[PDB]
């Protein structure tokens, strides 16, 4: 039943008595459901150390991964180029998923095409799909560049992208001069960040490999910046802002911030902004190239070093205080530009915030996950805040990365109770937050289900989620945030300390029971 | 817009295409004529998508894992192959259920075999057998396992049927191999059919020789309701108030036992024809169970459906039917009284999957709205046959619409509201056109039944009439 | 007792059994406490409509006010001038309070002096306090200007500031040409915002009244901006940023954003930034003067119109979409500068956010409070979002203001269930949120006690607080935020929608009970 | 620093002042000599502040309403006068209590008569009488009312005593007039005295003729503990483990009845001498109740205090004393073992109100720290007498320190940590000096007793040793 002036959606409609009774009858009649005592017994067991040991012995089963597949990253990379259509050679189901996944995170349109290979292409390969796909995409959507990646069907059947594109041009399906950079992006190798690396290196080679003769390192007096897989608009913006404030000439290579934030003014803009073809062509003439997220830009680094002859500096992601300082000092050395007064003051304002908030941050215990560079930067900043990052999970991390993080932990007493996990998923993390309970989780929206599980054990065992990472689907507009630089650190600090204080207020809100500590001033 | 204008709109839009695409797309666009009962005279459907044109379609794994199997709550569904497909589809579809997630129910979890290079090179059948044992250890209350094949499985020659039989025998467990690789078919559609045949072959016959079920004359199953935002629950309530007993829901909030009990019912009530007509025909052939199509969108269709369903039973059900209708009359009438004056005359364009593009038209009409264009991602001509009579004369029909076409048609038609999916939503909002998600219900619903109609009305109003839509133009431009 | 490895502060220490037993013994033995049943009965009664009626009949008692006293505002106004010491003539206890109040909100030093009048001054007045206080303050703290206000003792005994300052100069205690602008700021008239207006008008007069003969309206090609009482750093910043983007010459008159956000770099800076004396002296040469918060700048407006001859435009506070548009169009008209591409796109990004978030905001009901301009701008933006601002409380509001807000409510269907209250306090607001329960409160930290009270009635009656306003003492760094302009609107929208979604997640977190609606995507 | 260097420092700092202020301030600054017993040979205190110099002091209303009366939980305290004073002091001081706020307890609420011009012109006594009736209507479980006068009350000639007598008689209610206007005295201090005399005159004698309360030989009161962060609770627990009965706490978590019962006790235990010595002397004069000073900061002082208190009773209490000491020994020893090595040798400068600037020195010394400077806002010479023997030779003492002086002293002395108030905190942090609030405990505590020492140690360590302090200098110089 509904009352017309206070209509109920699913919550709380289905708590009406008539719906409750109906659901009970369905269960009892037809579902042959395990008894509630058995459900409770098994739940309790899944919270134990014994279960955790079994869980960590998994070799074949993955549950609730914290990674995606290569072509997702290729698509994001491609979106950062001016008037560029991401194009994934292979199966169309994949592209429906890539688009929707980003649509949900950015709350924006996400343009990408498929060439719709079907079962028939297993005989004969996907060459004809490429020919008609390229022609059709160019005519219909009028991109200035089509950036080609692959789905796993195309990789398994072994389609030679290079040969197919060349034949497409040979036979007149698209002009010889029309840019069609490409990369193989197998979903069964690495993760989405690998697809970003592969795509970027493919685009870099396309515009530079054959025209190296006339290039002189440093002749354009700019620094190239390669951001990697990045899903906070504030992160492209802060890096550009800081470099502009410092008077540093730069080229941000893959810059989707305009196309992922078009205005709602009565028109749809399929393309906006982005790195220009001229910038990619001229990139070898830079002083150097800086990699913002080096742990997933290894292939790009080899190309930049080996072909462009840039001496790529060994810099961590610019997250937290020390690593932002290092990034600025290196950029100052390369460019000859001094660090300006505005950035010095911004730094000191972050430090002020640290001094103001340190007493609530001190000793706070976190579980966290994400991509390798993001995770290591968050770990570093947590240590700078006097926090303990006790469970550090990077599903798509590697051994070399883990060694690097273990070293960062060793440089601080706040690292003493911390462990780094690679290859492990969110069902593994769920165990850790039961057996070695932290104060909070820092992670993406998939963490909400862990918080749910912990509250079911009891309010005293609940681990609240602080949403930082990708994807975030259950809050609005968090993709506008910043995590890099002093601005990002200021944002993360504020989010952390206020998460702490929100929880403290919840715990002290009980009239005559815990409100003795419900302080006006904190 | 007249027929000639719509015809000339189609021609204008198709001028952008190369010849081969133009000739194909012309066949998938039509101006409705409700005189027609053979849509194979007016539109082609269920063909491959043209490369490079930005179809909105998904794949057979979406149709099998995402649509049919995924909602079954007390089974574990393995996304078998590399990591992408299971991750993008994890909890994307709001197929609601009651359970203890991670313990007795598993719907919003992503179980995967996370194929690596060695699995592609040497095959994943050993991994799959090991994965099954790990599932049994860690999720002991699961009531069965399905194996949802992703693209590489068939391409590399794995034998998931052998693994399923051998492991199922060893563990006395229902383990269902589903060959729903995304290379198969042309869309979500073949995934439905594949999934239906997998239910038939591996689950549905389990209780064929079991007579213990306490059957009654009033036993029915809801076939093809995936309980989006609780839609099946707000349908079930009505059927049971009418005196029927809903033995099963396929597959929203569905359990493996209720699927196995379905061959014991007296009547299969089919909501989504496209997705579950296959198994419905199978049940009539094998068990003699009749099936009938129904529609629970809006009061006019819901009343008609209740009456048609009740007419299959006896006087006691027909009498309860009129009692139900009388009960809810003041409720939907009050919804109409409040919202119809806010929506009267407004024009809507729809683009959805296989059912809703025709099924929701009556609900719009109950609010005085007009559906001026509609179309489907993956419908067959039997769906278009059912559509031409529901749509007005000279309205626009589009099969497997391209992104370009959809934008251009909207620019000319200037609907007041669009109802489509997540990949469409933000495009049309930037154009200043109110948009409602007609898959996910924009995180609202239910929309089925009398209780759903109130929410549907609220929702179309809150969006179509929202103050934000008067603000797109800067006052200085 | 304590365990050295996990030391407990008051919460949860006093929940240990031995402390619980002790506290029970104290109560039973010595407190002669009302029985719990009687406490419960009275609590329930305080949530009723009968109680609300008695509550709203109060004429003499005020409980939990939502305003402060004049000199607080005078101090904030004064802090916005270069190398200026706020100086409150009267009783020193006042100044300890003004400083601490702002210290807690900004988490920054707040410099202000008293001249320490005592009871002895009731015979002869505070003239000698002024002479020695001015001399001492100038020598010790080296300000370039001393801006004088009053405490209520000085007002009651009738000290003539003008005469006292003049005599101080006559007798050589401070130099003749040293700037000592002043204003009478009685705590028993108006509120803190009135003190801001009084102080500003006194400073404006000091620098301009005697020098008007050489002034020509428009000759410096700038627009003066008067911010009023403002405690978000992002608000000073956004106005300066917008005007700069537009190429508009301006002078922000009273600009404390530097002195309220100095870096922690190893030195204390008593003064930083601020409006220069040169800016105040040249101000009558501007094209015009725009008042950001006109409802507490009425005295300033009379002076600017009557003496500077500026035709002050009738503009609302620039909050929300319409009023930010109006502000920019008026600034464009006055200055001759078009609204640039950057601001048009920013506007369109706000509108995009509104379209993305409208479904969760629609129909949401709010109680809210604050100063009059802030409150009316928040009401306007809530109507723009399709929200219902049902309880609108402005303790320091007036009848004319209330008529203006009632007219705003009449311009929208979303105003139909709203009432504006003036002269009412947070104990009145407490009744309203029990008897006509909204979804959320938007208010300052004193709101936390209302949320506490509502939860005590039951979880279903709890009204969560969303902290926007002044003071905010129980969260860190929210004073950095923005409420003005498109940036402010984006921030407010994001805060509101995510407050809604956080509460919905809490309500749907119950395993097998409400988690059917615990959606990953919203 | 040597004596001569500290004297030089004082002279150098005083150079900025005009002559009258210089001559005054020189009398309020001294270099400690622990041999000196008569501080009136060394330092002047409890004089007016010099105009314009940025004293840190408050007023008599702070001392009465904020400090003594405000914590009494089951009374309603009216801030009588204009709106400012009650608003700035609302919930600023963490005088903890157990109660149902708004119902039977009122501490964190702000009740005010919100004087307007008409009240100043014509007087507020009629307003006050009407306000009392409104309080009675809306807060019926209040157990008494105080009237905390703000500056204008006495200046305009209102007669709150008459209103209090008349209304108190009419309503059979204790209504206490308090003439704590901020123009009185020179600081918070006179507000304490005023407040003590108001307790004496209007509350404390209520049960002088009642013989119903059953006393025991072990009855005590905690006099002058305002329960900051729960400090009085972590004191009371120890007194009661020692076998005493704590009949009253003045005034943290205090009730009106426990104040009225205090004349029945055997011994008054005075923690804050400055604020409550007045009423303690009164109780000895009138009721014959002896009083003694004690100190619950840190294990050394707490053990000494427990022993000295137990020595006023019999052998059974002395035996329980030693049991308490033995129980807590391993707990505080573990605190010292963990934190003393992290803090050994570090130098602190304090500036606080009237007790803590000397009282916390032992707790610092229990962690190996050195208090190199200390001073008070509003202490009298009897407090300085108690301070000189607790401070080292040649340390710096400052009475009513100016902002300028405190900054300049810190720049020369370069303490490792500063302990002071909210108006000081942010100055010293920007200078790179770890700061702990020693009024509010930086929203931590308790610090009293054995359980408090653990928190105190944790807090000094977390702040002094925090990683933020190595980061103030940008690495590019
Ligand atoms: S049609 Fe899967 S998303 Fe793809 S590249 Fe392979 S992992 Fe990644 Fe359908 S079954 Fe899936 S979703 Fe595509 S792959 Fe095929
Ligand atoms: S010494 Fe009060 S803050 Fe003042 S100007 Fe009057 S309202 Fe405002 Fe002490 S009693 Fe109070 S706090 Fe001062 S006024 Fe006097
Ligand atoms: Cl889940
Ligand atoms: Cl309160
Ligand atoms: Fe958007
Ligand atoms: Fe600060």
């Amino acid at each position: 039943s509904q009352q017309v002036d206070k209509i109920k959606a699913s919550y709380p409609l289905f708590l009406d008595q008539d719906y409750k009774d109906m659901l009970a009858k369905k269960r009892d009649g037809f579902e042959e459901k395990y008894p509630q005592d058995k459900i409770d017994e098994v739940f309790q067991w899944t919270t134990t150390k014994e279960y955790q040991e079994l869980n960590f012995q998994r070799e074949a089963l993955t549950v609730n991964p914290a990674k995606a597949c290569q072509p997702l990253g290729a698509v994001l990379c491609a979106l950062g180029f001016e008037k560029t259509m991401p194009y994934v050679h292979g199966s169309q189901g994949c592209v429906a998923y890539f688009r929707s996944y980003f649509n949900r995170h950015f709350r924006e349109p996400v343009s990408c095409v498929s060439d719709s290979m079907t079962e028939d292409a297993a005989v004969f390969g996907g060459q004809q799909n490429m020919k008609d796909g390229l022609q059709n995409c160019k005519a219909t959507y009028k991109p200035d560049m089509i950036a080609v990646s692959t789905t796993c069907m195309a990789e398994v059947i072994g389609d030679d992208l290079n040969a197919f594109i060349n034949n497409s041009k040979k036979e007149g399906f698209i002009p010889d001069e029309f840019p069609v950079p490409f990369a193989h992006t197998p979903s069964f190798v690495g993760s989405h960040v690998t697809g970003w690396d592969n795509m970027f290196e493919g685009i870099a080679r396309y515009f530079t490999l054959k025209s190296m003769d006339d290039k002189v390192v440093g002749s354009n007096k700019k620094i190239n910046i390669v951001p990697g897989f990045e899903t906070y608009l504030g992160n492209f913006r802060v890096i550009k802002r800081m470099l502009s404030e410092m008077g540093v000439g730069y080229s941000l290579l893959s810059d989707p911030e305009e196309v992922l934030d078009t205005p709602a003014d009565g028109q749809f803009r399929m393309y906006a902004g982005g790195t220009t073809q001229e910038e990619m062509k001229d990139a070898p003439n830079a002083l150097n190239t800086v990699l913002l997220q080096p742990w997933h830009l290894e292939k790009t680094k080899k190309f930049v070093e080996g072909t462009w002859k840039h001496e790529v500096p060994k810099l961590n992601i610019p997250m937290g205080l020390d690593w932002t300082d290092e990034f600025l000092m290196k950029v100052s050395e390369i460019s000859g530009q001094p660090i300006p007064a505005s950035l010095t003051k911004e730094r000191g304002r972050l430090v002020d915030m640290m001094t103001d908030s340190h007493t609530w941050l001190h000793g706070k215990r976190f579980a966290l996950w994400g991509d390798p560079d993001f995770v290591m930067g968050l770990v570093k900043f947590l240590l700078e805040l006097g926090c303990e990052p006790v469970h550090i999970l990077c599903h798509n991390g590697n051994k070399r990365w883990k060694k690097a993080v273990d070293a960062i932990l060793a440089a601080s007493p706040y690292g003493k109770n911390a462990t780094v996990y690679i290859g492990k998923d969110l069902w593994h993390l769920r165990s850790l937050v039961f057996t070695d309970k932290p104060d909070f989780m820092i992670g993406n929206s998939y963490g909400k289900f862990i918080q749910r599980d912990t509250l079911h054990k009891g309010k005293e065992f609940e681990v609240p989620l602080i949403r930082i990472g990708f994807p975030i689907f259950d809050r609005h507009h968090l993709h506008r945030s910043t995590t890099l630089g002093y601005e990002g650190a200021m944002q993360i600090l504020t989010t952390l300390v206020n998460s702490i204080l929100e929880r403290l207020d919840e715990e002290t809100r009980g009239m005559q029971a815990t409100d003795y500590n419900h302080d006006l001033v904190r | 817009m007249s027929r000639e204008e719509v015809e000339s709109l189609i021609q204008e839009v198709l001028e952008v295409y190369p010849e081969k695409a133009r000739k194909d797309r012309n066949k998938h666009l039509a101006v409705n004529d409700p005189a027609v009962t053979q849509s194979k005279k007016c539109i082609i459907s269920n063909k491959k998508s043209q490369p490079g044109l930005m179809t909105i379609r998904g794949c057979a794994y979406a149709g099998s894992k995402g649509v049919v199997w995924g909602p079954i709550k007390d089974m574990i569904h393995i996304s078998h192959g590399p990591v992408g497909c299971g991750q993008y589809s994890r909890a994307g579809r709001r197929n609601y259920y009651i359970g203890t997630t991670g313990v007795n129910a598993f719907v919003t979890m992503n179980f995967t075999s996370d194929f690596q290079e060695k699995d592609i090179v040497f095959g994943g059948d050993k991994k799959l057998a090991k994965l099954i044992d790990e599932v049994e250890t860690l999720f002991p209350l699961n009531k069965g396992i399905s194996v949802q094949s992703e693209c590489p499985i068939g391409l590399i020659g794995d034998d998931i049927e052998s693994v399923s039989k051998v492991k199922g025998a060893e563990l006395s467990k229902t383990i269902v191999p589903v060959r729903c690789e995304g290379f198969r078919g042309v869309s979500q559609s073949l995934g439905h059919h594949i999934a239906n045949d997998a239910v038939r072959d591996w689950v549905l016959g389990k209780r064929d020789e079991d007579t213990t079920f306490a059957s009654t004359p009033y036993d029915v199953a809801i076939i093809g309701d995936y309980n989006i935002g609780g839609d099946a629950w707000s349908s079930r309530i009505l059927l049971e108030e009418m005196g029927l007993r809903c033995v099963a829901q396929w597959s929203g909030d569905g359990s493996i036992s209720e699927i196995e009990l379905t061959p014991k019912v007296k009547l299969n009530l089919v909501h989504c024809y496209r997705s579950m007509n296959y198994i419905s025909r199978h049940m009539e052939e094998k068990y003699g169970i009749p099936w009938m199509e129904y529609n629970f969108f809006g009061p006019t269709k819901t009343i008609e459906s209740l009456r048609a369903i009740a007419a299959k039973f006896d006087e006691s059900i027909q009498k309860k039917c009129e009692e139900v209708i009388a009960k809810y009359k003041p409720e939907w009438e009050a919804v109409v009284a409040k919202y119809r004056p806010r929506l009267e005359g407004k024009r809507v364009m729809l683009y959805i999957g296989g059912l809703r593009p025709r099924h929701v038209i009556g609900a719009y009409e109950d609010l005085g709205m007009e559906v001026v264009g509609t179309g489907y991602e993956f419908a067959h001509n039997d769906d278009y046959d059912r559509t031409m009579k529901e749509m007005g004369d000279s309205t626009l029909l589009y099969d497997d619409v391209t992104g370009y076409e959809f934008e251009e048609f909207v620019k000319r038609i200037k609907p007041d509201l669009i109802g489509s999916g997540i990949k469409e939503k933000f495009i049309f909002q930037k154009m200043g056109i109110p948009f409602r998600q007609m898959h996910s219900w924009d995180y609202s619903g239910p929309y089925h039944g009398f209780d759903g109609f109130a929410i549907f009305a609220r929702d179309m109003d809150m969006t179509l009439n929202n103050p934000c839509w008067k603000k797109l133009q800067a006052p200085w431009e």
